[PDB]
């Protein structure tokens, strides 16, 4: 999970 | 009240005020800065995060994005195409190149007009979501790599690393590269520093009006809304200020110049564009006030591995007397978007  | 017009505020801390980050955020909230959803902070002249930007030409942008935009009458959808990796040097040369360079202009309004007129033509390349920091190890003031807010609890107590959220991201922009209307993941705060280059312009909707913007967007894009309630979190939706004005959504605009910080606040909707070749650094952070927003955030259902932060540790540590109720689904707290974070108390 990460920022996009 | 404090900033009853909910207009974007700009702040000019001394070096002594600038040193404690969390405290200064609490101060600007005691001034009502959070009501606009966005604020500018201009660092002291003496402060620099890095001596020179001329040694980064070898930095790799692993996943540049070409931004295709389709739409009309002020309403657009933005599609990303991942391009092959390139260096800052290559990117910079494509950005400063003639087919993608900033058009000639006099005043900001003209450039803004050209942005909304040309949005769907000549799709640019955005150097987005690059893991890294251009800060030097020794800089301890407003270091985006370590801001030391309570968001750190996600790492320290839980061992979870969320890239770009509790770690820094770099953005290499060129003219007309966009960021679509969104709030932050888990409705967190964000911090944004423009390291060098041309400006970045921002639009913001006050958190107290955020629901009006959502209902507006749902009206224009019913299919998207039907597939995911939080579809704005896809960061594909562009809406012009003319449309905001037409439908009566309060908003403000501001332009960020190299060397300036922007702060976005929980449930502040914002969007914008880059004026030309530039580089920005950003991450998310929290305050005590965020915890209730985190608990209430409406999250994207439809996509795989979206950012979902377990609120349990925060409720447990900072709201112990509400934890049992919250675990049971009985915590009915209503957020008042006008109230500053508790930490502001000493300034009020
Ligand atoms: O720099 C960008 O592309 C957009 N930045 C943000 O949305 C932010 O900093 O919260
Ligand atoms: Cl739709
Ligand atoms: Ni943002
Ligand atoms: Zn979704």
């Amino acid at each position: 999970a990460r920022k996009s | 009240t404090l900033n009853p017009s909910a207009r974007i505020m700009t702040f000019y801390p001394t070096m002594e005020e600038f040193r404690n980050f969390s405290r200064y955020i609490a101060y600007i909230e005691s001034q009502g800065a959070h009501r606009a959803g966005l604020a500018k902070v201009v660092p002291p002249k003496e402060w620099k995060p890095r001596a020179s930007y001329d040694d980064i030409d070898d930095l790799v942008i692993p996943a540049p994005i070409q931004q295709l935009v389709t739409g009309q009458s002020g309403l657009f959808t933005q599609y990303n195409i991942q391009k092959k990796a390139m260096t800052v040097r290559e990117f910079r040369k494509i950005a400063n190149s003639d087919k993608y360079c900033t058009p000639r202009y006099s005043e900001f309004e003209e450039l803004e007009r050209k942005y909304w007129k040309n949005l769907t033509f000549n799709p640019p390349i955005y150097g987005a979501d690059v893991n890294g920091t251009l800060y030097e190890k020794h800089v301890d003031e407003w270091n985006i790599g370590r801001l030391r807010t309570i968001l750190d609890l996600v790492e320290k107590e839980s061992g979870i690393t969320i890239e770009g959220v509790n770690t820094p991201y770099l953005y290499f922009g060129m003219w007309k590269t966009s960021f679509a209307w969104h709030t932050e993941d888990m409705d967190l705060y964000s911090i944004n520093y423009l390291h060098f280059g041309e400006p970045k312009s921002w639009y913001s909707v006050p958190p107290e009006h955020g629901k009006r913007l959502e209902r507006l967007a749902k009206g224009f894009f019913p299919g998207s809304a039907q597939s995911c309630e939080a579809f704005l979190r896809h960061k594909m939706t562009l809406i012009s200020p003319l449309m905001l004005k037409k439908y009566g959504i309060p908003f403000d605009k501001v332009t960020q110049e190299a060397g300036e910080f922007m702060i976005t606040f929980p449930y502040g909707y914002h969007a914008g564009f880059n004026h030309g070749f530039n580089c920005a650094e950003s991450t998310n952070f929290a305050t005590r006030r965020w915890i209730e927003y985190g608990k209430q955030a409406v999250l994207c259902s439809c996509r795989k591995d979206m950012v979902k932060i377990s609120m349990d540790v925060f409720v447990r540590k900072f709201q112990p007397e509400r934890y049992k109720l919250w675990k049971a689904g009985k915590d009915n707290t209503v957020i008042d978007h006008t109230l500053p974070t508790p930490e502001a108390a000493e300034f009020l």
